[PDB]
């Protein structure tokens, strides 16, 4: 069968755009990914989210926000989602001044960490360097 | 009668695991770009585990990096769905 | 012009 | 053009990182929730929506038994990783 | 177009890698079960038509090079490609009867540009493998 | 009895 969607909120829809990083950190600006972060907002408005857009976040404010929304009351929602736009590599996401690990944010919403999202759908999506090889295609 | 604690989640990776992933300086990121654009069309006619094949295939065949730099250049770019759902899911009624 | 994240 | 790591699909018996689970005269887990639902779905259904069935199978369905204490009483779900392209049907 | 083509002449090959026994210097239990996993594999995709290879107890080395030799074979009137693995392993390693092996090595095989014959249809590898030694206590 | 691989 299908997940349940007829709940009265359909859902959280959090974006991390992180486009400018510390001068320590030595990473480029992200140049587009406001663009991004301008779409994602139009497209799940659509499919009726509540959408929270937030800017240019520290590996700490980042873990902390992801905290803080784990703890909320979700009871009345139908599904949970997640964007991430920053560099990165394998199992890592970068705040703005730093990594952090991606089962770090994640394990907040396991089945026995956050009860009122329990067998909903929680989706993640990420835009961000797994690492350093290149496709250079067939044909 | 339990469930797993990793389940019912789902990762959309912009990209395949070692590898860059592709922005536009202008328009955006491959992947982001692509999601939007699937979603927009097809949210109210596809289970979404099959929008994201769509997504798959629009930054598979139709996108190629474009780079002053011959490393970087003429590159392609894969998705990487990760799912870990166990319903189908569907954004309409 | 493309560039990697 | 097409990447060359695209068209792969990885169907992995269970999340990331932890242990699988085999019953020592029955089969996995996986395999034998995966056979019962190609068996079921393969002329009704697209492979992810099958696969996403072995999900559910495996999650709710299966709980290990052992007398091992550090062993008992355990869960999981299976994973999977798509890079393919299109959808697939088995006719 | 939104379809893989399947209706090729052939479904294409099933290989089954049913490894149950392992030399005890590599410190791993034998798979008991593994069998009636690798049996319930050939009767399922042979009715859904394909050319089952079952193969046993390999070696890593049987192993790169069984996957080697069927890359190189002609797949160019054949819809799609499965592999099944059966064995212990790691995050990222499957084991052969005497140690591991990197999953990316098996599959590196039949990427887009190194198994034409192959190119633009589906390759499906079904792992029954562990990935790491975590434990899902569940939630009720 | 159940077992892990």
């Amino acid at each position: 069968n299908s997940y349940k969607m007829d709940y009265p909120e359909m859902g959280l829809c959090i974006i991390i755009n992180n486009k400018n990083f510390h001068k320590s950190t030595g990473m480029t600006s992200r140049s587009g990914t406001d663009v991004d972060a301008a779409n994602l907002r139009e497209t799940f408005r659509n499919l009726k989210y509540e959408v929270r857009n937030k800017n240019d976040l520290t590996r700490e404010e980042i873990v902390e926000l992801m905290r803080d929304v784990s703890k909320e009351d979700h009871s009345k929602r139908s599904s949970f989602v997640c964007v991430l736009l920053s560099h990165g590599e394998e199992g890592i996401i970068f705040g703005t001044n730093g990594p952090v690990d991606l089962k770090k944010i994640t394990n907040f919403f396991r089945g026995d960490r956050c009860r009122s999202l329990t067998g909903k759908p929680k989706l993640f999506i990420i835009q961000a360097c797994r690492g350093t090889e290149l496709d250079c295609g067939i044909e | 009668h339990k469930i797993p604690v990793e389940a019912d989640f789902l990762y959309a990776y912009s990209t395949a695991p070692g590898y860059y992933s592709w922005r536009n300086s202008k328009d955006g990121s491959w992947f982001i770009q692509s999601l939007c654009a699937m979603l927009k069309q097809y949210a109210d006619k596809l289970e979404f585990m099959h929008i994201l094949t769509r997504v798959n295939r629009k930054v598979a065949t139709e996108f190629e990096s474009f780079s002053f730099d011959a490393t970087f250049h003429a590159k392609k770019q894969i998705p990487c769905i990760v799912s870990m759902l166990t319903k189908e899911l569907y954004f309409y009624h | 012009i493309t560039v990697a994240d």
